[PDB]
């Protein structure tokens, strides 16, 4: 049986991202928004049981749980054609619709209020999963609803599936966009706390990098928060296609993350994709070569993490795996590996074997690819420490400044103090230092 | 080739080999379900009452039973049913109590005329008679257990013995034995009576010559015996099944020998044979677990792959694996 | 079997009776001549 | 014309060979008597005649079991007989004309045989089945099967355990929604090893488990015992690779399961070693799949679709198999043994990492240090071998693997050794 | 010979079920609405004598005794296609036409007034039965007429055949649907009382499950009592085809139920059917495999029992027997067992041997079957207790609330209180607890 992954959609922003992710997965698997397989879904090479459950003998429903503290996103999903994709017993919508007020603590308290229902949903999805590997949480870390609900979901996945991996999608705040969520650094701290304590793997999604990619690659002049979340969901789908579309490699979550997680705590991954094409630019099939793709991947503009220019850390890749989907010529793959090694597109750890891995996978036949050849890279890169150090510094600055904390103080997690945010900032700082250490021979002890 | 084609046509149109197979299904395969039910009930009544073969298998008694079963059967009056004859292989002095093979002395013979008796050989008719005797014995045991169950039910209804712990335990053991027996019977019917019959029909449709027809019929009978557990390789298994049926019949006899008492206490009604019925149930469960283990060892030994289907039929809901 | 034995017994009884009748009439004729 | 060696007195230059074979007596039933071969019969011409005669014998042997399907040449057999009679009427024996006629008959027979094999006998379906099972072509299916059966197959195989393993495989297939009841009967479990006859084995029952496939007629001619043995070797190898991958994944899951546990230096080192081993094994398996397995399979498929000669198809399949065997280093006995030792060290490391969620205990720390030293030495040896093979241009696949391993130059900087997990 | 069943039709729902059952049986046997075999009905292989009597060599009359306290149901039967199928002398209609006022006690008193006529009808139907085993009363427990008259019919069958088994198909009120019969819980309790005292086995039919199946599977937003009764009659026909079409297996009701009723007290049966198809979806004969059938059987939309979500008790099947009729491949059965085991689609009792028994039955030759293979499952499942427990809880809630008792207070049995309903609810609760216990090893010592 496939290694099933439970998708957790947390808060308003996270629930919107989850809805768009489920739409994208349905399109890739040829699943209608109602859970019916489209006639075009003739490629039985995908692992639907990893990401989808059967609602009936004919309808496959995504193993997605939509949880929000604000009714707008959850109601929009439940009022969308994709209402039948999610398990209705796994859908918790706050009656008050007020959201978390951009307060992580409020989202966490809302998750706590639905804790019993959420863990019942998680257990039902695991029993509905033939070989459930663990939980994957889709949320934003910058808002209030998506961040707190994400921390709650991570906690409940750790409680219910303590021997199963718990992955989180933690959105780091955009540094070029003014976040309306003033408590985002506090929200980021709560999400990093949950990723350190209750998630098994945290994929850091820097909204600044998402916006940069939207501008330069997607030709989106002003990426909306919804557009950023949909880009993140598309990136996650492309990176997970080899798990969801079984092939020669990456057929299981643990096999995929094994190369990515040097230490049990050092589970913060950076992503990269090449070739990048805008949805509007499908018209011109650019003859992008695998070598050209590999050359573009080493550009920070193509990395799905917006790392600051850290001058202190000799940033390097801890590990790189490139999952390439679509029509790939073996000679082009060879040229790509040659160019990556020759161009030193990744600097590796001195404490273990590391390289730029290339996995070739077929594309979903049901999802039209705007690129003749596309690839996602998931990488552990010490430059992510600059992102992680920046998240830690922002967390500490928010907790020390109590910025936007008044909305969180209504919830117990932030009612008396922000000590959890400061401890989260310290843990993220230690993670940044370990990633810098992960560029060093002491990487064997990184994360200790 | 011309001779073979003309022979096939002659056998189908003139010798009515398909019609002979239909007659065998109607009469020998107990396709008249009402006749089979009446026959089984009458047989189990005679066997449980201890009638001797001279009393039970008396031509007057056998003819009366056959007439009643045919009159109650929708197919009993059919000309295909008229080719059935109940004969005695041997005359037992006494009907052995709880013997599963008690009715094996009965044989259903099918008459084949020339030239069909070249293809439908006396050996083929003898194998059919053996299969009929085994099915009749098994139906007699099942009917006897059903009659015991009905007697206990009526006694409980008359005596309000629904609360009897001993009666409830005996009834549960009887129900579990009946479920097992019916699962086994369905498996045997599907493989030997249904699957092998379909194979015979395909083969009968493919018979090219009288020697080929004889081969096809022998293959049909061999498949029926193998799926019927009548093969020498299944002889230990068939003997164990017969022993289990004998133990089930013994439990039935212990239950039926006395009606339920009135409910005299908080334990409910007590059966004078209640201890014997409980001991029979415990022995049945032990023997069932031993049979399950033996069948599992044989399947894992590869010696009897059809016994894997048999084990699946026995342990379909994994009840015997968990016990 | 049983129906075939019944038919054989019935036929043999009929043939024996017909032969006995023929004998009876033959004896009556030989007694008349 | 009849595949019949009508030589009672051994007067012909063909001698009846021992037929290896209603396993119809193998076409080696007739052999060339090189001691009797006329000097006017060229060895190349003798080989052509041998091929023609073997084809005739195969055709007669199949028509013995196959319904009266006429000769590939049908009524043209008599035409070739008339040509041979003209040759008999020729005052001089010309090898050229005889070889031309033999080659024409051979080509006609080979084209009809190819058509029968591919369209009538579905050679492609059998090759696809063998790829999916023997070559682990259904990698996701065989991965799920390994994941489900690991508890049964980690123990020594038994004579009854083969049945249990086949049952577990069918159960996993149904779980992987592989509901092909026709393939499971084509899959046959193998043979007791090491206590569970279970007496003989090298390694353990897990290594002794094999899959057998019943090749139907006439395709059993294609799936020769050596071909089936190569397929079984490939199955064993793919199963070992999948087992090592599963062990690395379990170590990753334990690290991820222990993510709430503070990562100690021993636990961080264990997880790092597991990650390096997983990366190396994954890159090796991807290389074998795409550059060896997928490349050879694509070449075989293209040649099969490009040829109308059954013998050409057989040669293409043998070439595909030979390329697979070469690129897998199976023929490179010392390299194969070093890879097996590396795999055993990696499996022990993965077991140690999966068992210890927290910092390594004294026994766990000793196991981690031993695994780290073994893995670093074996990976340094592997990197040196790969670089030597690249420098000698002996195997393109080995050079690709060497390039892949040192892509970020970590192994080149680490001297090709996977970094020591610090216990 | 078949075990003949006399059908007692009580109240609106019972009479609707009888009318739809007779229509379906006539269609399967090629019997005209007047009880005459249609000229196309040449397959004399069906056993009419189990459920029908011959009025003439051509006219088939149901072996049915119709007892109701409300004239509405009798008039609906006389307006049904089966109006001419039944012997008019076997139809008892209350002269007052006032019904039972949704009061079980009023229906029972009317049945008592028609007791002689009802038992004469039952005896007449038995004489039309070649091997009458006993009487089966089809009624709803939620109304006034169908509940009271059903209890009366059960009582008269028990009186006339005290040594014969009496099984009832008693429709318990829908707990998810708002019953228009506000006194439905009291009526249901009285019917459960009569099943406990005068029936030997009660198969609990939860109207909630019928409504749920109509909504989710038949796409019927509001199943009417007549529509629920017709669905129940269709399910009964499919399950009884092996009794009505004799074959190698399941030629009698007792043979089917023997595997289902482990103890005399644990006589609450659940039913199952596979493959489940909506009446509108007859068009596409799906080549459903036994594995596909078994997978569909695990869907709640096909289960004829509405079990509550008990969070405390892990209710389970003790044993399940599926009787499959039609073209069935044994290899498909094997794959079905394999898939069920891999998916753990059936849990059995752990304390004894239990398996899936398979009975093969012929289809009616006169009725085109939209399904190549159809099947009824009889299973002992502890979740069947949840239907009986839910009926008991509703009865107790109504008696404790005196809800709709003014309609019941018109009848002497219910004039002062509903204590008989509450005691019946307690007995049904004990039955539910025993059914849950029957999933456990200690069921051996029950009672």
């Amino acid at each position: 049986m496939p290694r099933e992954i439970i998708t957790l959609q947390l808060g308003q922003c996270g629930n919107q991202i989850g809805f768009e992710f489920w739409k994208q997965l349905c399109a890739e698997h040829g699943i209608s928004p109602e859970g019916i397989v489209e006639e075009f879904a003739t490629e039985g090479t995908d692992r639907k049981d990893v990401f989808f459950y059967q609602a009936d003998d004919e309808h496959y429903i995504p193993r997605a749980v939509l949880l929000d503290l604000e009714p707008r996103v959850i109601h929009s999903i439940l009022n969308s054609p994709y209402a039948k994709l999610y398990n209705p017993e796994n859908i918790y919508l706050s009656e008050h619709g007020g959201g978390a007020g951009n307060n992580w603590a409020s989202g966490f308290s809302q998750g706590e209020k639905i804790h019993e229902d959420i863990f019942d949903i998680i257990d039902r999805e695991a029993d509905g999963s033939d070989s459930l590997e663990g939980f994957v949480l889709c949320h934003s870390i910058a808002g209030g609803t998506g961040s707190g609900l994400g921390s709650y979901l991570l906690e409940r996945l750790n409680d219910r599936y303590p021997k199963k991996l718990v992955q989180t999608y933690s959105v780091f705040p955009n540094q070029d966009e003014m976040s309306d969520v003033v408590v985002q650094p506090y929200n980021s701290l709560l999400t990093l706390k949950r990723l350190t304590q209750n998630a098994d793997c945290v994929v850091v999604l820097d909204n600044t990098a998402l916006n940069r990619i939207a501008t330069d690659r997607l030709h989106i002049q002003n990426p909306s928060f919804s557009q950023i979340n949909q880009l993140v969901s598309t990136i996650m789908s492309a990176s997970t296609t080899t798990l969801r579309y079984p092939g020669y490699m990456n057929n299981d979550l643990i096999g995929l993350i094994a190369s990515l997680i040097p230490t049990p705590r050092l589970h913060f991954l950076m992503t990269g994709y090449t070739p990048l094409t805008t949805d509007q630019s499908v018209a011109s099939v650019r003859k992008t070569t695998v070598l050209d793709v590999m050359r573009r991947l080493l550009q920070p503009k193509n990395v799905m993490v917006s790392t600051g220019r850290d001058r202190q850390t000799n940033h390097c890749y801890i590990a790189i795996l490139n999952i390439i989907q679509g029509e790939v010529d073996p000679t082009q793959v060879h040229k790509s590996l040659q160019r990556i090694r020759e161009r030193k597109l990744a600097n590796f750890i001195p404490w273990g074997p590391a390289s730029i891995q290339v996995a070739l996978s077929r594309k979903s036949p049901y999802l039209p690819s705007a690129h003749r050849v596309s690839g996602l890279m998931m990488a552990n890169h010490t430059s992510i420490s600059s992102l992680f150090e920046r998240t830690c510094r922002q967390y500490d600055k928010l907790r020390k400044r109590e910025a936007f904390l008044e909305q969180f103080r209504k919830e117990d997690m932030f009612k008396d103090n922000f000590d959890e945010m400061d401890t989260s900032r310290e843990i993220v700082q230690q993670l940044i230092d370990e990633y810098h250490a992960a560029t060093r021979p002491d990487y064997i002890s990184w994360g200790t | 080739s011309l001779v073979n084609k003309a022979a096939v046509d002659y056998f189908f149109v003139e010798l009515h080999l398909e019609a002979h197979y239909e007659a065998l299904r109607h009469f020998l395969l107990m396709e008249d379900g009402e006749f089979a039910q009446s026959l089984s009930d009458l047989l189990f009544e005679k066997l449980g009452a201890g009638q001797t073969p001279g009393e039970l298998l008396n031509p007057l008694v056998l003819n009366s039973v056959l007439s009643k079963a045919l009159q109650c059967s929708l197919h009993g009056d059919t000309p295909h049913a008229s080719n059935l004859s109940l004969a005695l292989k041997y005359l037992p002095e006494v009907f052995a109590p709880n013997a599963p093979d008690v009715l094996s002395c009965l044989e259903l013979r099918y008459k084949v005329d020339w030239p069909l008796n070249i293809v439908i050989t006396e050996g083929c008719l003898s194998k059919y008679s053996g299969v009929f005797s085994f099915l009749l014995q098994l139906k007699l045991m099942m009917w006897a257990l059903k009659d015991v169950c009905f007697h206990l039910k009526r006694t409980a209804l008359l005596s309000h013995m629904a609360g009897s712990v001993q009666f409830r335990q005996l009834q549960l053991f009887k129900h579990e034995m009946q479920h097992f027996v019916k699962v086994i019977q369905g498996y045997i019917a599907n493989q030997i009576l249904h699957v092998t019959w379909c194979e015979f029909r395909a083969r009968l449709a493919t018979v090219g010559d009288l020697e080929e027809i004889q081969r096809a019929h022998a293959e049909y009978l061999h498949e029926a015996v193998f799926r019927g557990l009548l093969t020498e390789k299944a002889a230990p298994v068939m003997n164990v099944i017969h022993s289990i049926f004998s133990l089930v019949l013994k439990f039935r006899s212990q239950l039926i020998s006395q009606a339920w008492g009135p409910p005299g206490g908080p334990r409910g009604a007590e059966h004078p044979n209640f201890a014997l019925m409980q001991q029979s149930y415990n022995t049945f469960k032990y023997y069932s677990h031993f049979l399950f283990k033996v069948v599992t060892k044989l399947v894992n030994r590869g010696y009897q792959p059809h016994l894997e289907d048999f084990l699946l039929r026995i342990n379909f809901n994994n009840y015997y694996q968990d016990a | 079997n049983m129906k075939d034995f019944e038919n054989q017994i019935t036929e043999l009884k009929k043939e024996n009776f017909n032969l006995k009748l023929r004998i009876y009439f033959l004896e009556e004729r030989m007694q008349q001549e | 014309l009849h595949g019949l060696l009508l030589d009672q007195h051994e007067e012909f230059f063909i001698k009846q060979g021992p037929s290896s074979g209603m396993l119809a007596p193998s076409l080696k039933q007739f052999s060339l008597r090189v001691e009797i071969l006329p000097s006017y019969i060229p060895v190349r011409v003798a080989e052509k005649i041998l091929f023609v005669g073997e084809s005739v014998q195969m055709f007669e042997n199949q028509n013995v079991n196959l319904t009266r399907k006429g000769s590939i040449l049908k009524n043209q057999e008599d035409t070739f007989a008339a040509e041979l009679h003209r040759l008999k009427q020729q005052p001089l024996f010309s090898l050229v004309d005889f070889e031309q006629v033999v080659d024409r008959i051979r080509s006609t027979v080979a084209e009809h045989l190819w058509k029968l094999m591919v369209e009538e006998s579905d050679l492609l379906g059998q090759l696809k089945i063998i790829k999916d099972f023997y070559l682990l072509g259904r990698g996701e299916l065989f991965q799920a099967f390994i994941d489900t059966a690991q508890h049964m197959l980690k123990t020594p195989p038994t004579a009854v355990t083969e049945h249990d393993v086949n049952v577990a495989f069918q159960q996993s297939a149904h779980k992987v929604l592989l509901d092909d009841d026709n393939l499971l009967p084509l899959l046959h479990l193998t043979i007791e090893y090491h206590g569970k006859s279970p007496r003989e084995a090298p390694a353990s029952g897990w290594a002794a488990l094999g899959l057998s496939y019943k090749v139907q007629w006439p395709l059993h001619i294609l799936f020769t015992p050596a071909v089936l043995e190569k397929y079984n070797v490939v199955f064993k190898y793919l199963l070992s690779v999948r087992r090592v991958q599963a062990e690395l994944q379990h170590c990753w899951a334990l690290q991820m399961q222990r993510k709430h546990l503070k990562s100690n230096q021993t636990d961080a080192i264990k997880w790092r070693l597991r990650n390096h081993m997983a990366f190396l094994v994954d890159n090796l398996q991807y290389y074998l799949q795409v550059d060896v397995l997928e490349s050879q399979f694509s070449q075989l498929l293209h040649q099969i679709n490009s040829t109308r000669d059954f013998e050409s198809i057989r040669l293409a399949h043998d070439h595909f198999l030979s390329n697979l065997l070469a690129q897998s280093f199976i023929l490179l006995k010392p390299v194969f043994h070093c890879l097996n030792e590396i795999l055993d060290l990696c499996h022990s490391f993965c077991s140690l990492v999966s068992q210890n969620l927290g910092p390594l205990d004294e026994r766990g720390a000793a196991q981690l240090s031993i695994l780290v030293k073994g893995f670093s030495r074996q990976s340094s040896l592997l990197f040196k071998i790969l670089s030597s093979v690249r420098n000698h241009q002996i195997n393109s696949d080995l050079a690709q693997l060497l390039l892949r391993l040192d892509y970020n130059k970590y192994y080149t900087q680490a001297g090709g050794t996977l970094g020591s997990f610090g216990m």
